[PDB]
C-alpha cells in the first residue's frame, strides 16, 4: 500500500549556486586552521 | 601542498561566478 | 552609422550581459590589472623589505604562508611615496624587492573603484531611474581611500598603508590602535554604531516584511541612509588621523588632593596601547 | 518538491515512519558508540597508569565507560594497574564478560537490531494500531504515551540507582581519594541526610537515583492515568507533536548545560583519575598546597607518589590547549616517561627564592625568580636585552630532590635558564617526542574536549527550541 | 544545624515571596478594579 | 491496515482515550506546587554549588571525597 | 493643564535639592562606601586596599577601612 | 469569568504601551538593570575590586564611568544581597562589586522578557514571530560574553564591566590573551555584521532609487539594474527580505560559538607550522608572527595592572620590546 | 603539518557538494 | 605504506559511484 | 589503517547486497 505522505525534494538553480558558494566559502575560511 | 588546496578552492569560487553569471536561470 | 557611432552604440548599449559604458572602458583594465596583480603577488612573490632596513618579510602562499596569514607587503619604507613603475626600477628583482607589486595593485584598484562609481551611475541613467546609488556607494570607497591613500599621504610612505592580507588588516589596526588610539576617538564611535546598527535595523526591516508578507517610503530612505552617513563619519576620522589629530585622551586625569594619581580605565587602555606601541618601533 | 531543510516531515504526520526514523537514529548512535570504543581500544597504551593515564591519551568514551564499573579487558589488563584476576565464579559474575569489548559487541549488536527494527516499521507503516476505532486519519494520545515513557524511564531510573550503584546486583562506580590516587569501582550507601546534596560526595548520586526514580514512577503512573485540562491542552497544544519537540529539545539543552557545568567544575560524576584534573585545581594550588604540606609533614622528596606530582604539571590543565590543536595530549607535550624531581634554585648570596608559576591564561609567561618576601631576585630578559637582575650576572644553581637528577646541581646556565622555565611550567618531567612526532605545543584533556563541545551543542539547542516553540504556538500561520 | 547562609536563603524566600504577592497583588486587585 | 497482535495488546494505550481532556483547569493548580516545590530545590543545589549556602559538615569541594 | 502645575512646582525643586544635599551632605559616601578624597590614601597608605579573600570580604574591607 | 481571566483580558487591553504577561517579567528586570547601572556608574566605585575610581564621585567622565566587576577572589559567587559575602550590608555588597551581578543577572530576564513579549505581540496581531527568531542573536552574544565567558574562566573579574572605556578594556584584553581577531568564528562574525550593513544599505538606496512615479517601486527595474551593474540579483522579494534577516542574525550566532570556544581557552591561537618554521630559522618573518609579537607585549604590559590581584611584578628586563 | 588536514579539506568540500548537485539534478530532471 | 594509497584508493571508490547515483537518481526523480 | 579501507569497502558491498537483494524494482 502507497504512502500518501511522499513528497519530492526540490532545489532550483539559483539555490545550487547559493549552496555551492557557502561551501566553498566555509572550506576556503576553515582549511587555513584544518592544515593547522 | 595546502597551495594546492588553496589554489584549488580559489579556482572553484572563479569558476562558480562565472556559471553564476553566464548561465543562471531567467528571472521571470 | 558612422564607425565612431557604431562604436559608441556598442559600449553605451543595455544588451551587453555586462553593462560597459564610458566609466566601464577605464574600469575593465583597471580592475583586470589589480586583480590579475593581486593573484600573482599572493600565490607567489619574494620577501619585502617592508621597514626599509635590507631586512625582508615575507607574505606569499609558496614562501610558506596560508590565506590568514598570507598577505601583499605594503611598498618598502625607503621608497616613500614615490611612484615605482617597473621601468623606473634599476633590476625586477630588486623592484619586487622594494614592494612594487603593492604600490600596482593599489593605484590600478583606487582608480577601478572611482570609475566603478561612475558605471553605476551611468547605468542608472542609461535605465531611468533617480541616480544616487552611486551616492551611497561613496562611503565605502571613502573608507578604502581612507586606508589605502590619505593615510599613507598623512604619513609620508606607503608603508604605513594597510596590507593586502586577512592577517596584514589586523596588524594594521593594532598598530593604528597605538600610534593614534581610535577607539577613543568619536567618529570610529560613529562608524561602530552605524554597522551594528545598520544589521540591527536589516534584521527588523527584514523580519518585518517577510513576516507580514506571508511615510512608509521615509523607511526605506532611513535604510538607505544611516549606514552610509556612519560610515562617511568614519572614513573622515580615519582621515584626520592621518594627520596626527588623534582622538580623545584621558590619561592621568583624576588625582588625589594631596598629589597622588588614581587610576581610571583610560589609564589601563593606555598602558595597552603603550604595550601594543613599544612592541612596535623595532629602534629609537 | 519539499525545500531541502524540510525534507523530514514527510514523516510528520505518520506515526509509523516516525517511530522508524527514531529506531533508525538509535541504531546510529549505538553503533557510533560501539565504533568509537573499538578505535580506543585499538589505539590504547595500557602499560602505563601513572604517567599515561587514559585522559592523557585522548579517550573520549572509556572513561565514561569506566565510571560505572568497566575497567578490565580481556586481553587482561585493567586500568586500575593490576592485571585483572576473575573473581567472577558464578551467575551475576558475568563481569569477566563485560569488559571493554564485551560492551562494543553488545553496542554494536544492539545498533543492527534497532537497524532491522527500523526497516521492518518502515515497510509495514500502516499498522491498525496508529489509527483510531472510526476515523482513517492516524491520531495518537501524547499524553498517555509520555506517561507510559515516563513509567519505564522511572523504573529503569530506580533500578539502576538501587542495584547497580550500590553494588548489591552490580559493579558500583568509581570513587576516590581527593588527589586522585586510589580509585576503585566500590558500591555506594545512599543516605538521606544533607550532606548528600554535596556534589563532590558520591552517595548523592545513589540517593538521587533512587528518590528521583520513584519520582519519576509515581509520576508516569499519574500521567499514565490522569487526562491533561482543557486550559492547558489548548495553549500548549497537546495534539500537536510539535510542541513535544520544543519542549524536549529545551529540556535536552538544559541537561547539557548542566552536564557542562559539572564537567568543568569537576564532581563525583567526573572523577580526575578518569577525565584528568580540572583547570581550578591548577589556578588553587590544590596539588602544590598538598604535596607541599605532605613533604613538610616529614616525607621525603622522593616519597611523594608519582601522580600526585603528575597531577601538578601544568600540560595537564584542561586550559592550555587550542580549538585545532587535534589529538591526544600526547600529541603535544610528548609523553611523560619520568620525573625529573622538585628543583630549587639560589643565587650568590645563597638565599632560597623560587619561581613563579605560568597561570592558565598566559600562552607564555616572563620567567622571574624572586625572593619568598616579594622582591624578584633573578630573571630571564627579554630575547636579547641587557639587564641589571639577570640569570648570569647574578648566578644562579639549581638542585633536585628525589627523581631522576636526584642530588644533581646544575650550574651551568643554559641548564639552569632550561630548568628554570620547566619549573615555572609547574614540575619538571621527561617528556618524548620522537614516538609521536610531538609538536610541544599543548593540547586538551578529555574534560576540555567534553565542555567545549557540549557547551556549543547547548547553544545550538537553545535556538531550536525557540523555533520549535514558534512553529508550534504560530501554527495556524505556518501554513 | 542551621547556619548563617542557609538562614539567608531563608529570609530570601520570605522577601521573594513578598514581593510576588506584592506585583501579583496589585496586578490582580487592579485588574479587579476596573471590571 | 495489519490486525497484528501486538497491536491488538498496545491499541488501547495508543489511541484509545485520544484526543480527550477534562474542562476547565481539573490538576493545574497542584501542578502549579509541585513547580514550585522544584524551583526551591534546584535553586537549593544551586547554592550549595555556588557556596552561596553552607551546610553544616558539608564542604563543597574536593575534600569530601575522604572516606573512600 | 493648570493643576498640576501647582504639584509639580512644589516638588520637583525639593526632590532635586534631596538630591543635592544628600551628595554635599557627604551621606553618599558612607551609603556606598565611596571614598572620601582624600580617604583614597592616608598621608602614606598608598597600598591599594584590595580583596584577597571570597568569605570574609566584609571583615577585610572594615581592615581595609 | 474567573480572576485569571480578568486578570488575562487586563492584561492584553489596548494602551499607550502593551504590557502582556511578558511584561510581569521584562518592566521589572529591564529596570532594575538599567537602575543597576545608573547607580554603579554615579556611585558606588571599583576602589577595591580593580583599584580604579570608576564613579561620578569619583571625578570620572562619562566614557570612563563603569560598573566593575566583583573581586577575583570571589570566584562565581553569585553575590546576593543576602549571601554569605555580603551578609545584608548594603555597602560592602557595593563594594565588592555586586552591582555587576545585580545589573547582568536582570539584564538576562529582561532579554528573556523581551523575547517573550514578541512572541505574545506576533501572536496577538497573527503573523508570523521571526521578529523573535530574529532577536534570538543578541540574546545568543549576550549570554555567550556575560554569563558563559566569565563562567568558563576563574572569576567574574575577566566579564566585560558595563561601561565604554571598559568594554574597550576588554576587546584589547581578549586580542592579547585569546588572539582572537584570528578566531575563524570571530570572522564569520564580522562578516555578518558588515554584510549586514551592506544589505541595509544598498537595499535602501535601491528602493529609493527606482520609486514609482506616483510594493512601491520597479522591482523590474531593480532586477536589471544589478544584473547588469554586477552580476547578480535577487528576482524575489520574500527571499531578499528574509536573506536581510539571515545575515545579521547568523554572523552573531558565529561569533557567539567563537567566544564560547574561548570562553574554555579553546582558542585559534597560533598557526603550528608557522611557529615551527620560525623556530627553525630567525630570519622567516611574516605579518601573523609580528601579531604575535603584539600580543606578548599586550599581555605583558596589560597584566601588572590590569589583573592587579595577582601581585604580578614584572622588571623593565623581562618586558619585552623593539629593541 | 597536519596529514589529516587535506583529507578533512577535501571531504568538507567535497559532501556538502555532491548532496546539492544530486539534489539539483534530481530537480531539473523533474519538469 | 604509499600516503596516497588511500588518497587513490577512496577517488576510486568515490567518483564513479557518485556518478552513478547522480545519473540514477536523475533518472528516478523523472517519472 | 590500511585495514580500515579494505573493511569499508568489504561493508559497503554487503550493504549492496543487502539493498539488491531486498529492493530491488519489481521485474515485470
Ligand atoms: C540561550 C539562552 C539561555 C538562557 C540562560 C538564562 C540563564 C539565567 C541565569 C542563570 C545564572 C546561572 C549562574 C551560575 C553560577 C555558577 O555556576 O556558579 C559557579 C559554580 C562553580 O563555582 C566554581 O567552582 C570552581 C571549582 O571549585 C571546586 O574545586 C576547587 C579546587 O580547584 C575547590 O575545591 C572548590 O571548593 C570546589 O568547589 C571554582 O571553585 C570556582 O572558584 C567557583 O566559582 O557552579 C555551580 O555552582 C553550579 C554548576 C553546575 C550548574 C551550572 C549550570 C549553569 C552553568 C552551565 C555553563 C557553565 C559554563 C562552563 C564554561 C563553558
Ligand atoms: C583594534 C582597534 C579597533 C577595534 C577594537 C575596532 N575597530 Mg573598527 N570599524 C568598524 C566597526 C567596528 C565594530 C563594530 C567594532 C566592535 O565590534 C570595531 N570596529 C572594533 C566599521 C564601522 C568601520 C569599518 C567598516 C568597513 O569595513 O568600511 C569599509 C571598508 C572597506 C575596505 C569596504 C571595501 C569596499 C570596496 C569597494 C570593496 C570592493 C573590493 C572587493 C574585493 C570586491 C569583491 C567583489 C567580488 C569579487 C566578490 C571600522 C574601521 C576601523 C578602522 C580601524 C583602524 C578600526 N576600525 C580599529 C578597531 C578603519 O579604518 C575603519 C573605518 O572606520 O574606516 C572606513
Ligand atoms: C505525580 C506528581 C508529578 C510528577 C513527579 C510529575 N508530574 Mg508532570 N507534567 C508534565 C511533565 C512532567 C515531566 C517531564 C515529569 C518528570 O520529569 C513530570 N511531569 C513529573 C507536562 C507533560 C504537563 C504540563 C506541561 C506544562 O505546562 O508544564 C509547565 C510549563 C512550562 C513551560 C514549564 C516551566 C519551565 C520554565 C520555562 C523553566 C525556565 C528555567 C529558568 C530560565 C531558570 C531556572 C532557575 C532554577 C535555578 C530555578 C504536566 C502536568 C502535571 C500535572 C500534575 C498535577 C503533574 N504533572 C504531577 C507530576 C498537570 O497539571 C500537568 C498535566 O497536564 O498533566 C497531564
Ligand atoms: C540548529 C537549531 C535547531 C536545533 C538544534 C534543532 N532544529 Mg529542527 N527540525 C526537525 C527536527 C529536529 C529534532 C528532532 C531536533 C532535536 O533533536 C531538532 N530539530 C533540533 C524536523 C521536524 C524539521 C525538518 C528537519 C529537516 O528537514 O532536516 C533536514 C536537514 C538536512 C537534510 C541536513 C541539514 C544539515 C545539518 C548540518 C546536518 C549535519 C550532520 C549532523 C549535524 C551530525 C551531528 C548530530 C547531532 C549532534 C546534531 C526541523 C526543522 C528545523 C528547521 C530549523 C531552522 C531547525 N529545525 C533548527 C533546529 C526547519 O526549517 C525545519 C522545520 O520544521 O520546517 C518545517
Ligand atoms: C539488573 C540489575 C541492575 C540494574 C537495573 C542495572 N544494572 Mg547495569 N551496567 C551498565 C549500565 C547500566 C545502566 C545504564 C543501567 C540503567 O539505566 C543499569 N546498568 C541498571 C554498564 C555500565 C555495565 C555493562 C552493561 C552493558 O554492557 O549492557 C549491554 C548493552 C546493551 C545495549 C545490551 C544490548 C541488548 C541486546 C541487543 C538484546 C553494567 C553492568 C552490570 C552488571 C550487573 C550485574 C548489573 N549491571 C546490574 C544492573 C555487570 O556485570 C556490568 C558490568 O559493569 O560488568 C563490569
Ligand atoms: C567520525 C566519528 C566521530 C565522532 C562523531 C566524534 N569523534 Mg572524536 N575526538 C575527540 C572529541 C570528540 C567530541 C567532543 C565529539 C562530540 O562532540 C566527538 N569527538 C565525536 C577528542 C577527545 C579526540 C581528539 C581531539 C580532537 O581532535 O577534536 C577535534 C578537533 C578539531 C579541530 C575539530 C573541530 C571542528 C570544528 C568545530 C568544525 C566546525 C565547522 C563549522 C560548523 C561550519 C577525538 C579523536 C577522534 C578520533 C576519531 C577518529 C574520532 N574522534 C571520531 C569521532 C581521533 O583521532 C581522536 C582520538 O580518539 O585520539 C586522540
Ligand atoms: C550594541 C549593540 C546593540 C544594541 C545596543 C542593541 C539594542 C537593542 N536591540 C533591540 C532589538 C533588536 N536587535 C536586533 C538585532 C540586532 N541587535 C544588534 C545589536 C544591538 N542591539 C545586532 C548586531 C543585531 C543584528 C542581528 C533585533 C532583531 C531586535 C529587536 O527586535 C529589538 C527591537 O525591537 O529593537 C527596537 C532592543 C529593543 C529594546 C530592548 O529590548 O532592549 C533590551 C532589553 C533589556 C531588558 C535591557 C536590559 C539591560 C541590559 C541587558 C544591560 C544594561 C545596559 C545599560 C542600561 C546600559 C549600558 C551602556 C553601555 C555603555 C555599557 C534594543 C534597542
Ligand atoms: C555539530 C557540527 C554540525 C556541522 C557539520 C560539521 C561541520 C564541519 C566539521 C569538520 C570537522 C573536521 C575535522 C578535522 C580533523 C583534523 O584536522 O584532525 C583529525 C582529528 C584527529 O587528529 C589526529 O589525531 C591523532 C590521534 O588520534 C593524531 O594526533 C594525529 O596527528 C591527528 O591528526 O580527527 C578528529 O578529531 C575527528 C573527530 C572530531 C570531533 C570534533 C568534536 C567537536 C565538535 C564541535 C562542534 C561545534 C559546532 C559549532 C557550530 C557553530
Ligand atoms: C552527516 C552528513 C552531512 C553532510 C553535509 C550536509 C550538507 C547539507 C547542505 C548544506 C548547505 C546548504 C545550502 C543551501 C543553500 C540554498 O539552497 O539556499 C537557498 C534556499 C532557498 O529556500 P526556498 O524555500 O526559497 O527554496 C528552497 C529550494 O530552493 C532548495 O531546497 O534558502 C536557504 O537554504 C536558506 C539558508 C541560506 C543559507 C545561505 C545564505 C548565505 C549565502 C552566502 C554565504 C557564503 C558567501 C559569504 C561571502 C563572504
Ligand atoms: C540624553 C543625552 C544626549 C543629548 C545631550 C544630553 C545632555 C541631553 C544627554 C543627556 C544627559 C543626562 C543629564 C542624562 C541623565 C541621565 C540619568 C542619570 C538618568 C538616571 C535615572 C536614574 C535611575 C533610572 C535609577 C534607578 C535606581 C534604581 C532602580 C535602584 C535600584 C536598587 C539597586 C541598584 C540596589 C538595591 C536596591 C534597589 C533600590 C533595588
Ligand atoms: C546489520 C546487522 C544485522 C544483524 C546483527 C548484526 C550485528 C550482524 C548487524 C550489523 C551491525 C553493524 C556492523 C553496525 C555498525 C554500525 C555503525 C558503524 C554505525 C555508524 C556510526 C557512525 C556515525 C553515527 C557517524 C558520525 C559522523 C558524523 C556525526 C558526521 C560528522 C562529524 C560530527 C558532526 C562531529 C565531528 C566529527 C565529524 C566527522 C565532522
Ligand atoms: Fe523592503
Amino acid at each position: 500500500t502507497p504512502n500518501p505522505n511522499k513528497q519530492p525534494v526540490e532545489l532550483n538553480r539559483a539555490s545550487l549556486f547559493i549552496g555551492l558558494l557557502l561551501v566553498l566559502v566555509l572550506a576556503l575560511l576553515f582549511s587555513s586552521y584544518f592544515f593547522n | 601542498m595546502d597551495v594546492i588546496a588553496y589554489v584549488f578552492i580559489l579556482a572553484c569560487i572563479i569558476g562558480l561566478f562565472f556559471f553564476a553569471v553566464f548561465f543562471r536561470e531567467k528571472p521571470t | 552609422a558612422s564607425a565612431w557611432e557604431r562604436f559608441c552604440s556598442f559600449i553605451t548599449s543595455t544588451n551587453n550581459r555586462l553593462y560597459i559604458g564610458w566609466f566601464g572602458v577605464l574600469m575593465i583594465p583597471t580592475l583586470l590589472t589589480a586583480v590579475t596583480c593581486f593573484v600573482i603577488a599572493f600565490i607567489g612573490a619574494p620577501p619585502v623589505d617592508i621597514d626599509g632596513i635590507r631586512e625582508p618579510v615575507a607574505g606569499s602562499l609558496l614562501y610558506g604562508n596560508n590565506i590568514i596569514t598570507g598577505a601583499v607587503v605594503p611598498s618598502s619604507n625607503a621608497i616613500g611615496l614615490h611612484l615605482y613603475p617597473i621601468w623606473e626600477a634599476a633590476s625586477l628583482d630588486e623592484w619586487l624587492y622594494n614592494g612594487g607589486p603593492y604600490q600596482l595593485i593599489i593605484f590600478h584598484y583606487m582608480i577601478g573603484c572611482i570609475c566603478y562609481l561612475g558605471r553605476q551611475w551611468e547605468y542608472s541613467y542609461r535605465l531611468g531611474m533617480r541616480p544616487w546609488i552611486c551616492v551611497a556607494y561613496s562611503a565605502p570607497l571613502a573608507a578604502t581611500y581612507s586606508v589605502f591613500l590619505i593615510y599613507p599621504l598623512g604619513q609620508g610612505s606607503f608603508s604605513d598603508g594597510m596590507p593586502l592580507g586577512i592577517s596584514g588588516t589586523f596588524n594594521f589596526m593594532f598598530v593604528f590602535q597605538a600610534e593614534h588610539n581610535i577607539l577613543m576617538h568619536p567618529f570610529h564611535m560613529f562608524g561602530v554604531a552605524g554597522v551594528l546598527g545598520g544589521s540591527l535595523f536589516a534584521a527588523m526591516h527584514g523580519s518585518l516584511v517577510s513576516s507580514t508578507l506571508v511615510n512608509s517610503r521615509s523607511l526605506h530612505f532611513f535604510l538607505g541612509a544611516w549606514p552610509v552617513v556612519c560610515i562617511w563619519l568614519t572614513a573622515m576620522g580615519i582621515s584626520t588621523m592621518a594627520f596626527n589629530l588623534n582622538g580623545f585622551n584621558f590619561n592621568h586625569s583624576i588625582v588625589d588632593s594631596q598629589g597622588n594619581v588614581v587610576n581610571t580605565w583610560a589609564d589601563v587602555l593606555n598602558r595597552a596601547n603603550l604595550g601594543f606601541e613599544v612592541m612596535h618601533e623595532r629602534n629609537a | 518538491g519539499l525545500p531541502w531543510y524540510r525534507v523530514h516531515t514527510v514523516v510528520l504526520n505518520d506515526p509509523g515512519r516516525l517511530l522508524s526514523v527514531h529506531l533508525m537514529h538509535t541504531a546510529l548512535v549505538s553503533g557510533w558508540a560501539g565504533s568509537m570504543a573499538l578505535y580506543e581500544l585499538a589505539k590504547y597504551d595500557p602499560s602505563d597508569p601513572v604517567l599515561n593515564p587514559m585522559w592523557r591519551q585522548g579517550t573520549f568514551v572509556m572513561p565514561v565507560m569506566t565510571r560505572i564499573g568497566v575497567t578490565h579487558s580481556w586481553s587482561g589488563w585493567t586500568v586500575t594497574g593490576e592485571p585483572w584476576v576473575t573473581q567472577p565464579g558464578i551467575l551475576g559474575a558475568h563481569l569477566n564478560f563485560f569488559s571493554y569489548e564485551g560492551v562494543i559487541l553488545m553496542h554494536i549488536l544492539a545498533a543492527g537490531l534497532f537497524f532491522l527494527a527500523a526497516v521492518w516499521h518502515w515497510i509495514n507503516w500502516d499498522l491498525d494500531i496508529y489509527y483510531p476505532d472510526g476515523s482513517s486519519e492516524p491520531a495518537s494520545d501524547w499524553p498517555k504515551i509520555f506517561g507510559l515513557h515516563l513509567l519505564t524511564l522511572g523504573i529503569v531510573c530506580f533500578g539502576f540507582g538501587s542495584l547497580h550503584l550500590t553494588g548489591i546486583l552490580g559493579p558500583g562506580m568509581w570513587v576516590s581519594d581527593p588527589y586522585g590516587l586510589t580509585g576503585h569501582v566500590q558500591g555506594v550507601s545512599p543516605d538521606w541526610r544533607p550532606f548528600a546534596f554535596d556534589p563532590y560526595n558520591p552517595t548523592g548520586l545513589v540517593t538521587h537515583h533512587i528518590s528521583a526514580g520513584i519520582a519519576l514512577i509515581i509520576g508516569g503512573i499519574f500521567h499514565t492515568v490522569s487526562r491533561p485540562s482543557e486550559r492547558l491542552y489548548n495553549a500548549l497544544s497537546m495534539g500537536n507533536v510539535e510542541t513535544v519537540l520544543s519542549s524536549s529539545v529545551a529540556f535536552v539543552a538544559a541537561a547539557a548545560f548542566v552536564m557542562v557545568g559539572t564537567m568543568w567544575y569537576g564532581s563525583a560524576t567526573t572523577p580526575i583519575e578518569l577525565f584528568g584534573p580540572t583547570r581550578y585545581q591548577w589556578d588553587s594550588g590544590y596539588f602544590q598546597t598538598e604535596i607541599q604540606r605532605r613533604v613538610q609533614s616529614g616525607q621525603t622528596w622522593d616519597q611523594i607518589p608519582e601522580k600526585l606530582v603528575f597531577y601538578d604539571y601544568i600540560g595537564n590543565s584542561p586550559a592550555k590547549g587550542g580549538l585545532f590543536r587535534t589529538g591526544a595530549m600526547n600529541s603535544g607535550d610528548g609523553i611523560a616517561r619520568a620525573w625529573e624531581g622538585h628543583p630549587t634554585f639560589t643565587d650568590s648570596e645563597g638565599r632560597e627564592l623560587f619561581v613563579r608559576r605560568m597561570p592558565n591564561f598566559f600562552e607564555t609567561f616572563p620567567v622571574v625568580l624572586t625572593d619568598k618576601d616579594g622582591v624578584v631576585r633573578a630573571d630571564i630578559p627579554f630575547r636579547r636585552a641587557e639587564s641589571r637582575y639577570s640569570f648570569e650576572q647574578k648566578g644562579v644553581s639549581v638542585s633536585f630532590e628525589g627523581g631522576t637528577l636526584n642530588g644533581q646541581t646544575f650550574t651551568d646556565a643554559p641548564s639552569v635558564k632550561k630548568y628554570a622555565r620547566k619549573a615555572q611550567l609547574g614540575e619538571p618531567f621527561e617528556f618524548d617526542r620522537e614516538t609521536l612526532g610531538s609538536d610541544g605545543v599543548f593540547r586538551t584533556s578529555t574534560r576540555g574536549w567534553f565542555a567545549f563541545s557540549h557547551s556549543c551543542y547547548a547553544l545550538l539547542f537553545f535556538f531550536g527550541h525557540w523555533w520549535h516553540g514558534a512553529r508550534t504556538i504560530f501554527k495556524d500561520v505556518f501554513e | 544545624t542551621i547556619t548563617p547562609s542557609l538562614q539567608g536563603f531563608f529570609y530570601s524566600i520570605l522577601f521573594g515571596a513578598i514581593v510576588l504577592g506584592l506585583l501579583g497583588g496589585g496586578f490582580i486587585f487592579f485588574s479587579q478594579k476596573d471590571k | 491496515p495489519k490486525q497484528t497482535w501486538w497491536g491488538d495488546v498496545l491499541k488501547g494505550n495508543n489511541n484509545s482515550e485520544a484526543g480527550k481532556f477534562v474542562p476547565g483547569w481539573g490538576t493545574t493548580p497542584v501542578m502549579a506546587g509541585f513547580v514550585v516545590m522544584i524551583t526551591l530545590l534546584l535553586l537549593i543545589m544551586l547554592q550549595v554549588y555556588n557556596h552561596t549556602i553552607v551546610l553544616d559538615g558539608v564542604d563543597a569541594g574536593w575534600t569530601s571525597l575522604g572516606g573512600f | 493643564s493648570i493643576r498640576y502645575w501647582i504639584i509639580h512646582t512644589i516638588t520637583v525643586p525639593m526632590l532635586f535639592l534631596a538630591g543635592w544635599l544628600f551628595v554635599s551632605t557627604g551621606l553618599a559616601y558612607d551609603v556606598f562606601g565611596t571614598p572620601r578624597p582624600n580617604e583614597y590614601f592616608d598621608q602614606a597608605r598608598q597600598g591599594l586596599p584590595l580583596v584577597t579573600d571570597r568569605y570574609e570580604g566584609k571583615q577585610q574591607i572594615d581592615e581595609f577601612t | 469569568r474567573g480572576w485569571f481571566d480578568v486578570l488575562d483580558d487586563w492584561l492584553k487591553r489596548d494602551r499607550f504601551v502593551f504590557i502582556g504577561w511578558s511584561g510581569i517579567l521584562l518592566f521589572p528586570c529591564a529596570f532594575l538593570s538599567i537602575g543597576g547601572w545608573f547607580t554603579g556608574t554615579t556611585f558606588v566605585t571599583s576602589w577595591y575590586t580593580h583599584g580604579l575610581a570608576s564613579s561620578y564621585l569619583e571625578g570620572a567622565n562619562f566614557l570612563t564611568v563603569a560598573v566593575s566587576t566583583p573581586a577575583d577572589s570571589l570566584g562565581h559567587s553569585l553575590l546576593l544581597l543576602w549571601g554569605p559575602e555580603a551578609q545584608g550590608d548594603f555597602t560592602r555588597w557595593c563594594q565588592l562589586g555586586g552591582l555587576w551581578n545585580f545589573t547582568t543577572l536582570h539584564g538576562v530576564f529582561g532579554l528573556i522578557g523581551f523575547m517573550l513579549r514578541q512572541f505574545e505581540i506576533a501572536r496577538l496581531v497573527g503573523v508570523r514571530p521571526y521578529n523573535a527568531v530574529a532577536f534570538s542573536g543578541p540574546i545568543a552574544v549576550y549570554v555567550s560574553v556575560f554569563l558563559m565567558y566569565p563562567l568558563g574562566q576563574s572569576s567574574w573579574f575577566f566579564a566585560p564591566s558595563w561601561g565604554v572605556t571598559s568594554i574597550f578594556r576588554f576587546l584589547l584584553f581578549a586580542q592579547g590573551f585569546h588572539n582572537l581577531t584570528l578566531n575563524p568564528f570571530h570572522m564569520m562574525g564580522v562578516a555578518g555584521i558588515l554584510g549586514g550593513a551592506l544589505l541595509c544599505a544598498i537595499h535602501g538606496a535601491t528602493v529609493e532609487n527606482t520609486l514609482f512615479e506616483d510594493e512601491t517601486y520597479s522591482m523590474v527595474t531593480a532586477n536589471r539594474f544589478w544584473s547588469q551593474i554586477f552580476g547578480i540579483a535577487f528576482s524575489n522579494k520574500r527571499w531578499l527580505h528574509f536573506f536581510m534577516l539571515f545575515v545579521p542574525v547568523t554572523g552573531l550566532w558565529a561569533s557567539a560559538i567563537g567566544l564560547v570556544g574561548i570562553a574554555l581557552n579553546m582558542r585559534a591561537y597560533d598557526f603550528v607550522s608557522q611557529e615551527i618554521r620560525a623556530a627553525e630559522d630567525p630570519e622567516f618573518e611574516t605579518f601573523y608572527t609580528k601579531n604575535i609579537l603584539l600580543n606578548e607585549g599586550l599581555r605583558a604590559w596589560m597584566a601588572p595592572q590590569d589583573q592587579i590581584h595577582e601581585n604580578f611584578i614584572f622588571p623593565e628586563e623581562v618586558l619585552p620590546r623593539g629593541n | 603539518v597536519n596529514d589529516l588536514g587535506a583529507i578533512a579539506t577535501a571531504l568538507f568540500v567535497f559532501i556538502p557538494c555532491v548532496f546539492l548537485i544530486l539534489l539539483y539534478a534530481q530537480t531539473a530532471s523533474r519538469g
